[PDB]
Protein backbone atom coordinates (compact mmCIF):
# COMPACT_ATOMS: atom_id res chain seq x y z
CA UNK A 1 0.00 0.00 0.00
CA UNK A 2 2.92 2.64 -0.72
CA UNK A 3 1.72 4.29 -4.03
CA UNK A 4 4.45 6.81 -5.16
CA UNK A 5 3.53 9.73 -7.50
CA UNK A 6 5.63 12.06 -9.23
CA UNK A 7 5.59 15.72 -10.35
CA UNK A 8 5.69 17.08 -13.24
CA UNK A 9 5.07 14.31 -15.83
CA UNK A 10 6.97 16.34 -17.92
CA UNK A 11 9.03 19.31 -18.68
CA UNK A 12 11.20 21.04 -20.72
CA UNK A 13 14.50 23.65 -19.27
CA UNK A 14 16.85 25.25 -21.23
CA UNK A 15 20.60 25.08 -20.54
CA UNK A 16 22.33 26.42 -17.42
CA UNK A 17 18.43 26.87 -15.91
CA UNK A 18 17.50 24.98 -12.66
CA UNK A 19 15.34 22.17 -12.35
CA UNK A 20 12.51 20.84 -9.39
CA UNK A 21 10.63 18.13 -9.66
CA UNK A 22 8.18 16.27 -7.12
CA UNK A 23 7.71 12.91 -5.49
CA UNK A 24 5.17 11.88 -2.93
CA UNK A 25 4.47 8.60 -0.96
CA UNK A 26 1.09 7.66 0.29
CA UNK A 27 2.89 6.82 3.67
CA UNK A 28 6.37 8.30 5.34
CA UNK A 29 8.98 6.56 4.45
CA UNK A 30 11.57 7.59 7.33
CA UNK A 31 12.17 4.61 9.28
CA UNK A 32 12.33 4.99 12.91
CA UNK A 33 15.06 2.22 13.64
CA UNK A 34 17.64 4.49 11.15
CA UNK A 35 16.11 7.55 11.59
CA UNK A 36 16.42 7.89 7.72
CA UNK A 37 14.26 8.08 4.98
CA UNK A 38 14.29 4.82 2.21
CA UNK A 39 13.68 6.74 -0.64
CA UNK A 40 15.89 7.01 -4.08
CA UNK A 41 16.01 8.51 -7.39
CA UNK A 42 17.15 7.06 -10.83
CA UNK A 43 17.91 8.93 -13.74
CA UNK A 44 17.09 7.00 -17.21
CA UNK A 45 19.20 8.39 -20.41
CA UNK A 46 17.16 7.47 -23.70
CA UNK A 47 18.16 4.17 -24.45
CA UNK A 48 20.07 3.23 -21.34
CA UNK A 49 18.94 1.20 -18.26
CA UNK A 50 18.35 2.81 -14.75
CA UNK A 51 21.53 4.49 -12.85
CA UNK A 52 21.30 5.36 -9.26
CA UNK A 53 21.66 9.11 -8.21
CA UNK A 54 20.55 9.79 -4.54
CA UNK A 55 19.50 7.48 -1.90
CA UNK A 56 18.33 8.21 1.80
CA UNK A 57 16.82 10.78 0.24
CA UNK A 58 19.64 13.34 0.49
CA UNK A 59 22.95 11.41 -0.35
CA UNK A 60 24.66 11.46 -3.54
CA UNK A 61 26.46 8.35 -5.51
CA UNK A 62 29.73 8.64 -5.71
CA UNK A 63 30.49 9.74 -9.34
CA UNK A 64 27.24 11.85 -9.65
CA UNK A 65 27.92 15.46 -10.37
CA UNK A 66 27.35 17.98 -7.62
CA UNK A 67 24.29 19.55 -9.68
CA UNK A 68 22.40 16.75 -8.83
CA UNK A 69 20.46 17.11 -5.17
CA UNK A 70 18.30 15.54 -3.29
CA UNK A 71 16.07 16.80 0.06
CA UNK A 72 13.03 16.40 1.69
CA UNK A 73 11.54 13.82 4.34
CA UNK A 74 8.22 11.95 5.03
CA UNK A 75 5.97 12.15 2.65
CA UNK A 76 7.39 14.46 0.10
CA UNK A 77 10.91 14.36 -2.06
CA UNK A 78 12.27 16.73 -4.33
CA UNK A 79 15.13 16.29 -7.12
CA UNK A 80 16.86 19.28 -7.78
CA UNK A 81 19.15 19.93 -10.52
CA UNK A 82 21.03 22.98 -10.30
CA UNK A 83 22.70 24.40 -14.16
CA UNK A 84 21.18 21.79 -16.29
CA UNK A 85 23.50 20.28 -19.09
CA UNK A 86 22.56 18.87 -22.24
CA UNK A 87 23.19 15.35 -20.81
CA UNK A 88 20.76 15.29 -18.17
CA UNK A 89 18.07 14.97 -20.59
CA UNK A 90 16.39 11.80 -19.29
CA UNK A 91 13.42 10.02 -17.36
CA UNK A 92 13.57 10.65 -13.34
CA UNK A 93 12.07 7.68 -11.36
CA UNK A 94 12.01 8.35 -7.16
CA UNK A 95 11.62 4.74 -5.32
CA UNK A 96 10.75 3.52 -2.18
CA UNK A 97 12.10 0.83 0.07
CA UNK A 98 10.04 1.06 2.82
CA UNK A 99 8.44 -1.97 2.37
CA UNK A 100 9.61 -4.16 -0.32
CA UNK A 101 10.10 -1.79 -3.57
CA UNK A 102 7.98 0.72 -5.49
CA UNK A 103 8.69 3.62 -8.19
CA UNK A 104 6.98 6.36 -8.96
CA UNK A 105 5.98 6.72 -12.32
CA UNK A 106 8.53 9.15 -13.32
CA UNK A 107 9.55 12.81 -14.83
CA UNK A 108 10.47 13.19 -18.23
CA UNK A 109 13.04 15.84 -18.60
CA UNK A 110 13.53 17.71 -21.94
CA UNK A 111 16.27 20.33 -22.98
CA UNK A 112 14.97 23.23 -24.29
CA UNK A 113 17.38 24.96 -27.58
CA UNK A 114 17.20 27.43 -30.01
CA UNK A 115 15.04 26.48 -32.93
CA UNK A 116 16.85 24.95 -35.51
CA UNK A 117 16.44 24.01 -38.89
CA UNK A 118 16.29 20.26 -40.25
CA UNK A 119 18.63 18.45 -42.90
CA UNK A 120 16.80 16.73 -45.19
CA UNK A 121 17.88 13.95 -47.39
CA UNK A 122 16.06 11.30 -49.77
CA UNK A 123 16.47 8.36 -50.78
CA UNK A 124 15.12 5.51 -53.40
CA UNK A 125 14.44 2.11 -53.23
CA UNK A 126 17.21 0.07 -53.76
CA UNK A 127 17.81 -2.71 -56.40
CA UNK A 128 17.76 -5.33 -53.72
CA UNK A 129 14.47 -4.46 -52.48
CA UNK A 130 12.72 -3.59 -55.93
CA UNK A 131 14.01 -7.10 -57.08
CA UNK A 132 11.47 -8.53 -54.81
CA UNK A 133 8.43 -6.61 -55.36
CA UNK A 134 8.25 -3.73 -52.84
CA UNK A 135 9.74 -0.12 -53.10
CA UNK A 136 10.62 2.30 -50.26
CA UNK A 137 11.37 5.80 -50.49
CA UNK A 138 13.05 7.32 -47.18
CA UNK A 139 13.25 10.84 -46.28
CA UNK A 140 15.84 11.70 -43.56
CA UNK A 141 14.85 15.11 -41.68
CA UNK A 142 17.99 15.52 -38.92
CA UNK A 143 18.84 17.49 -36.24
CA UNK A 144 16.04 20.05 -35.77
CA UNK A 145 13.98 22.01 -32.84
CA UNK A 146 11.21 21.60 -31.66
CA UNK A 147 9.70 18.65 -32.33
CA UNK A 148 6.78 19.65 -34.29
CA UNK A 149 7.30 19.58 -38.02
CA UNK A 150 5.49 18.83 -41.01
CA UNK A 151 6.42 16.00 -43.84
CA UNK A 152 4.70 15.73 -47.06
CA UNK A 153 5.30 13.38 -50.28
CA UNK A 154 4.50 14.56 -53.02
CA UNK A 155 4.40 11.51 -56.81
CA UNK A 156 4.85 13.98 -59.60
CA UNK A 157 3.56 17.06 -58.21
CA UNK A 158 0.62 15.42 -56.23
CA UNK A 159 0.20 15.22 -52.68
CA UNK A 160 0.02 10.86 -51.29
CA UNK A 161 -0.35 10.02 -47.48
CA UNK A 162 -1.05 6.70 -47.48
CA UNK A 163 1.51 4.46 -47.10
CA UNK A 164 3.77 6.98 -45.21
CA UNK A 165 5.10 6.26 -41.70
CA UNK A 166 6.49 8.41 -39.75
CA UNK A 167 9.29 7.84 -36.68
CA UNK A 168 10.89 10.85 -34.37
CA UNK A 169 14.41 9.97 -32.53
CA UNK A 170 14.51 10.53 -28.70
CA UNK A 171 16.37 14.08 -28.11
CA UNK A 172 19.91 14.23 -28.50
CA UNK A 173 22.17 13.82 -25.18
CA UNK A 174 24.83 16.36 -26.41
CA UNK A 175 22.96 19.11 -28.92
CA UNK A 176 18.95 18.90 -27.63
CA UNK A 177 17.88 18.15 -31.44
CA UNK A 178 15.43 15.99 -32.42
CA UNK A 179 15.23 14.19 -35.80
CA UNK A 180 12.91 12.11 -38.02
CA UNK A 181 12.52 9.23 -40.86
CA UNK A 182 10.00 9.57 -43.15
CA UNK A 183 9.19 6.34 -45.65
CA UNK A 184 6.38 6.05 -48.47
CA UNK A 185 5.86 2.55 -49.38
CA UNK A 186 4.86 1.34 -52.38
CA UNK A 187 4.35 -1.55 -54.96
CA UNK A 188 6.95 -1.99 -57.37
CA UNK A 189 4.45 -1.77 -60.09
CA UNK A 190 2.99 1.89 -58.76
CA UNK A 191 6.28 2.69 -58.05
CA UNK A 192 6.85 2.26 -61.96
CA UNK A 193 4.06 4.54 -63.52
CA UNK A 194 5.61 7.94 -62.10
CA UNK A 195 9.25 9.68 -62.27
CA UNK A 196 9.38 12.75 -59.66
CA UNK A 197 9.57 11.45 -56.05
CA UNK A 198 9.99 14.56 -53.51
CA UNK A 199 9.76 14.84 -49.73
CA UNK A 200 9.32 18.38 -48.68
CA UNK A 201 9.43 19.60 -44.88
CA UNK A 202 7.74 22.41 -43.04
CA UNK A 203 9.26 23.82 -39.86
CA UNK A 204 8.63 26.83 -37.58
CA UNK A 205 12.21 27.82 -38.78
CA UNK A 206 11.49 29.00 -42.12
CA UNK A 207 7.88 30.21 -44.15
CA UNK A 208 9.80 28.12 -46.98
CA UNK A 209 9.40 24.29 -46.95
CA UNK A 210 13.06 22.25 -47.63
CA UNK A 211 12.07 20.28 -50.69
CA UNK A 212 14.56 17.36 -51.69
CA UNK A 213 13.59 14.90 -55.01
CA UNK A 214 14.82 12.39 -57.07
CA UNK A 215 13.54 11.54 -60.60
CA UNK A 216 13.54 7.83 -62.04
CA UNK A 217 15.07 8.19 -65.56
CA UNK A 218 17.66 10.14 -63.43
CA UNK A 219 18.31 6.95 -61.53
CA UNK B 1 33.99 -3.24 -11.89
CA UNK B 2 30.72 -4.53 -11.25
CA UNK B 3 29.02 -6.29 -14.26
CA UNK B 4 25.26 -7.69 -14.23
CA UNK B 5 23.90 -8.93 -17.94
CA UNK B 6 20.55 -10.79 -18.57
CA UNK B 7 19.29 -12.89 -20.76
CA UNK B 8 17.11 -15.04 -21.93
CA UNK B 9 14.12 -12.63 -23.32
CA UNK B 10 12.66 -12.93 -26.85
CA UNK B 11 9.35 -13.85 -28.11
CA UNK B 12 6.82 -16.37 -26.58
CA UNK B 13 3.19 -17.24 -26.67
CA UNK B 14 0.06 -16.01 -24.21
CA UNK B 15 0.18 -18.40 -21.24
CA UNK B 16 3.46 -19.67 -21.86
CA UNK B 17 6.66 -20.18 -19.61
CA UNK B 18 10.16 -18.04 -19.36
CA UNK B 19 13.39 -18.41 -17.45
CA UNK B 20 15.60 -15.30 -17.72
CA UNK B 21 18.90 -15.28 -16.30
CA UNK B 22 21.30 -12.36 -14.71
CA UNK B 23 24.88 -13.07 -14.68
CA UNK B 24 26.79 -11.12 -12.34
CA UNK B 25 30.36 -10.53 -11.43
CA UNK B 26 32.97 -8.08 -9.32
CA UNK B 27 31.06 -8.10 -5.71
CA UNK B 28 30.48 -10.21 -3.27
CA UNK B 29 27.18 -11.96 -4.67
CA UNK B 30 26.12 -13.79 -1.44
CA UNK B 31 25.86 -10.61 0.80
CA UNK B 32 23.34 -8.82 -1.45
CA UNK B 33 19.71 -9.19 -2.14
CA UNK B 34 18.88 -8.62 -5.60
CA UNK B 35 15.65 -7.24 -7.96
CA UNK B 36 14.14 -7.78 -11.02
CA UNK B 37 12.28 -4.67 -12.18
CA UNK B 38 10.24 -4.37 -15.50
CA UNK B 39 9.60 -1.78 -17.84
CA UNK B 40 6.90 -1.83 -20.96
CA UNK B 41 8.28 -0.19 -23.76
CA UNK B 42 7.64 3.29 -22.92
CA UNK B 43 5.92 2.99 -19.73
CA UNK B 44 7.36 3.47 -15.96
CA UNK B 45 9.51 1.06 -13.94
CA UNK B 46 7.74 -1.93 -12.03
CA UNK B 47 9.42 -3.50 -9.38
CA UNK B 48 8.79 -7.18 -9.40
CA UNK B 49 10.23 -8.92 -6.38
CA UNK B 50 13.50 -9.69 -5.42
CA UNK B 51 15.39 -12.70 -3.04
CA UNK B 52 17.58 -12.09 -0.22
CA UNK B 53 20.95 -12.22 0.65
CA UNK B 54 22.49 -15.47 2.62
CA UNK B 55 22.12 -13.73 5.73
CA UNK B 56 18.60 -14.06 5.61
CA UNK B 57 18.35 -17.53 4.06
CA UNK B 58 17.59 -16.38 0.45
CA UNK B 59 14.15 -15.64 1.12
CA UNK B 60 11.51 -13.97 -1.66
CA UNK B 61 9.66 -11.22 -1.88
CA UNK B 62 7.32 -10.60 -5.02
CA UNK B 63 4.90 -7.74 -6.10
CA UNK B 64 1.15 -8.48 -5.70
CA UNK B 65 1.07 -8.22 -9.71
CA UNK B 66 3.20 -11.14 -9.99
CA UNK B 67 2.96 -13.33 -6.86
CA UNK B 68 1.99 -16.76 -7.15
CA UNK B 69 3.04 -16.64 -11.31
CA UNK B 70 6.40 -15.17 -10.78
CA UNK B 71 9.41 -17.33 -9.00
CA UNK B 72 13.03 -15.87 -8.36
CA UNK B 73 16.30 -17.91 -7.60
CA UNK B 74 19.79 -17.44 -7.65
CA UNK B 75 22.61 -19.73 -8.25
CA UNK B 76 25.46 -18.67 -5.16
CA UNK B 77 28.41 -20.95 -6.93
CA UNK B 78 28.04 -19.05 -10.02
CA UNK B 79 26.54 -15.92 -8.91
CA UNK B 80 23.69 -15.30 -11.40
CA UNK B 81 20.00 -14.56 -10.64
CA UNK B 82 16.71 -16.26 -12.03
CA UNK B 83 13.54 -15.14 -12.91
CA UNK B 84 10.72 -17.97 -13.80
CA UNK B 85 7.65 -16.32 -15.54
CA UNK B 86 4.37 -18.32 -16.32
CA UNK B 87 0.97 -17.81 -17.63
CA UNK B 88 2.63 -15.09 -19.21
CA UNK B 89 0.59 -12.37 -21.54
CA UNK B 90 0.63 -9.12 -23.34
CA UNK B 91 0.75 -7.10 -20.07
CA UNK B 92 4.01 -9.45 -19.44
CA UNK B 93 5.71 -7.92 -22.79
CA UNK B 94 8.46 -5.68 -20.97
CA UNK B 95 12.55 -4.99 -20.69
CA UNK B 96 13.17 -6.92 -17.71
CA UNK B 97 16.10 -5.62 -15.87
CA UNK B 98 18.28 -7.28 -12.83
CA UNK B 99 19.58 -4.85 -9.68
CA UNK B 100 21.57 -5.43 -7.37
CA UNK B 101 19.86 -4.45 -4.27
CA UNK B 102 19.78 -4.23 -0.12
CA UNK B 103 23.23 -5.69 1.76
CA UNK B 104 21.94 -5.29 5.29
CA UNK B 105 22.96 -0.99 5.63
CA UNK B 106 22.57 0.70 2.29
CA UNK B 107 19.19 1.28 0.66
CA UNK B 108 19.70 1.58 -2.53
CA UNK B 109 19.76 -0.52 -6.43
CA UNK B 110 23.63 0.11 -6.56
CA UNK B 111 24.15 -1.35 -9.76
CA UNK B 112 21.43 -2.38 -13.37
CA UNK B 113 21.37 -4.99 -16.30
CA UNK B 114 20.95 -4.01 -19.62
CA UNK B 115 17.90 -5.57 -20.28
CA UNK B 116 16.28 -8.22 -21.85
CA UNK B 117 13.45 -8.20 -23.67
CA UNK B 118 10.46 -10.25 -23.78
CA UNK B 119 7.82 -10.05 -26.09
CA UNK B 120 4.23 -11.76 -25.62
CA UNK B 121 2.38 -12.72 -28.69
CA UNK B 122 1.15 -15.31 -31.07
CA UNK B 123 2.92 -13.49 -33.87
CA UNK B 124 5.79 -15.38 -36.10
CA UNK B 125 9.21 -14.67 -35.71
CA UNK B 126 10.44 -12.68 -39.02
CA UNK B 127 14.28 -11.91 -40.06
CA UNK B 128 14.54 -7.98 -41.44
CA UNK B 129 15.18 -7.26 -45.03
CA UNK B 130 18.11 -5.23 -45.26
CA UNK B 131 18.09 -2.53 -47.68
CA UNK B 132 20.93 0.41 -48.12
CA UNK B 133 20.10 3.84 -48.32
CA UNK B 134 22.71 5.73 -50.90
CA UNK B 135 21.44 9.21 -52.60
CA UNK B 136 20.51 9.68 -56.11
CA UNK B 137 22.00 11.70 -58.62
CA UNK B 138 21.32 14.53 -56.06
CA UNK B 139 23.71 17.31 -54.60
CA UNK B 140 25.77 14.90 -52.98
CA UNK B 141 28.62 17.18 -52.14
CA UNK B 142 27.85 19.49 -49.41
CA UNK B 143 31.23 18.76 -47.37
CA UNK B 144 28.85 16.11 -46.35
CA UNK B 145 26.65 12.86 -47.09
CA UNK B 146 24.41 11.18 -45.26
CA UNK B 147 23.64 7.67 -45.69
CA UNK B 148 21.72 5.09 -44.05
CA UNK B 149 19.75 1.59 -43.28
CA UNK B 150 16.60 0.51 -43.64
CA UNK B 151 15.59 -2.60 -41.72
CA UNK B 152 12.21 -3.67 -42.68
CA UNK B 153 9.61 -6.61 -41.76
CA UNK B 154 11.10 -8.21 -38.85
CA UNK B 155 9.57 -9.13 -35.39
CA UNK B 156 9.69 -9.63 -32.91
CA UNK B 157 12.07 -6.70 -31.46
CA UNK B 158 14.72 -5.32 -30.86
CA UNK B 159 17.48 -4.96 -33.75
CA UNK B 160 20.67 -3.41 -33.60
CA UNK B 161 22.56 -1.24 -35.95
CA UNK B 162 26.00 -0.03 -35.91
CA UNK B 163 28.09 2.22 -38.53
CA UNK B 164 31.55 -0.18 -39.25
CA UNK B 165 31.29 -1.84 -36.54
CA UNK B 166 31.00 0.75 -34.08
CA UNK B 167 34.14 2.65 -35.49
CA UNK B 168 31.38 5.08 -36.86
CA UNK B 169 29.61 6.41 -33.55
CA UNK B 170 29.38 10.42 -34.17
CA UNK B 171 26.69 11.36 -36.42
CA UNK B 172 24.65 8.22 -36.32
CA UNK B 173 20.72 8.41 -35.85
CA UNK B 174 18.76 5.28 -35.48
CA UNK B 175 14.83 6.00 -35.31
CA UNK B 176 12.66 4.21 -33.38
CA UNK B 177 10.85 0.74 -35.10
CA UNK B 178 7.24 1.32 -35.91
CA UNK B 179 4.66 -1.49 -36.03
CA UNK B 180 2.72 -2.06 -38.91
CA UNK B 181 0.59 -5.07 -40.13
CA UNK B 182 2.25 -7.34 -37.29
CA UNK B 183 5.53 -6.20 -38.51
CA UNK B 184 8.18 -3.75 -37.17
CA UNK B 185 10.34 -1.47 -40.03
CA UNK B 186 13.14 1.14 -38.69
CA UNK B 187 16.07 2.68 -40.34
CA UNK B 188 19.54 4.46 -39.17
CA UNK B 189 21.37 7.05 -40.29
CA UNK B 190 24.67 8.04 -40.94
CA UNK B 191 26.74 11.73 -41.43
CA UNK B 192 30.63 11.40 -43.05
CA UNK B 193 32.30 13.78 -44.78
CA UNK B 194 31.99 13.22 -48.67
CA UNK B 195 35.82 13.20 -48.95
CA UNK B 196 35.93 9.66 -46.87
CA UNK B 197 32.63 8.30 -48.99
CA UNK B 198 32.78 6.29 -51.06
CA UNK B 199 36.44 6.69 -51.14
CA UNK B 200 36.26 4.79 -47.66
CA UNK B 201 33.97 2.37 -46.90
CA UNK B 202 30.37 2.60 -44.95
CA UNK B 203 28.73 -0.39 -43.89
CA UNK B 204 25.93 -0.92 -41.12
CA UNK B 205 26.21 -4.13 -39.20
CA UNK B 206 22.78 -5.46 -38.69
CA UNK B 207 21.53 -8.36 -36.22
CA UNK B 208 18.29 -9.38 -35.06
CA UNK B 209 18.77 -11.95 -32.19
CA UNK B 210 15.32 -13.74 -32.43
CA UNK B 211 16.10 -15.05 -35.48
CA UNK B 212 19.72 -14.71 -34.87
CA UNK B 213 20.29 -12.82 -38.36
CA UNK B 214 23.68 -10.99 -38.93
CA UNK B 215 23.49 -8.87 -42.00
CA UNK B 216 26.32 -6.28 -43.16
CA UNK B 217 25.49 -4.17 -45.41
CA UNK B 218 27.89 -1.86 -47.48
CA UNK B 219 26.83 1.31 -48.52
CA UNK B 220 27.88 1.53 -52.55
CA UNK B 221 27.44 4.49 -55.00
CA UNK B 222 25.58 4.61 -57.49
O1 LIG C 1 12.31 -6.99 4.12
C1 LIG C 1 13.56 -6.90 4.20
O2 LIG C 1 14.31 -7.91 4.01
C2 LIG C 1 14.17 -5.59 4.53
O3 LIG C 1 15.30 -5.77 5.29
C3 LIG C 1 14.47 -4.88 3.26
C4 LIG C 1 14.94 -3.50 3.52
O4 LIG C 1 15.08 -2.82 2.30
C5 LIG C 1 14.02 -2.73 4.35
O5 LIG C 1 12.82 -2.54 3.65
C6 LIG C 1 13.69 -3.47 5.61
C7 LIG C 1 12.67 -2.78 6.48
O6 LIG C 1 13.07 -1.51 6.82
C8 LIG C 1 12.53 -3.57 7.76
O7 LIG C 1 13.63 -3.53 8.59
O8 LIG C 1 13.23 -4.85 5.33
MG1 LIG D 1 21.66 14.55 -34.32
ZN1 LIG E 1 8.41 -13.03 3.73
Amino acid sequence: DIVMSQSPSSLAVSAGEKVTMSCKSSQSLLNSRTRKNYLAWYQQKPGQSPKLLIYWASTRESGVPDRFTGSGSGTDFTLTITSVQAEDLAVYYCKQSYNLRTFGGGTKLEIKRADAAPTVSIFPPSSEQLTSGGASVVCFLNNFYPKDINVKWKIDGSERQNGVLNSWTDQDSKDSTYSMSSTLTLTKDEYERHNSYTCEATHKTSTSPIVKSFNRNEC
Amino acid sequence: EVKLVESGGGLVQSGGSLRLSCATSGFTFTDYYMSWVRQPPGKALEWLGFIRNKANGYTTEYSPSVKGRFTISRDNSQSILYLQMNTLRAEDSATYYCARDHDGYYERFSYWGQGTLVTVSAAKTTPPSVYPLAPGSAAQTNSMVTLGCLVKGYFPEPVTVTWNSGSLSSGVHTFPAVLQSDLYTLSSSVTVPSSTWPSETVTCNVAHPASSTKVDKKIVPR
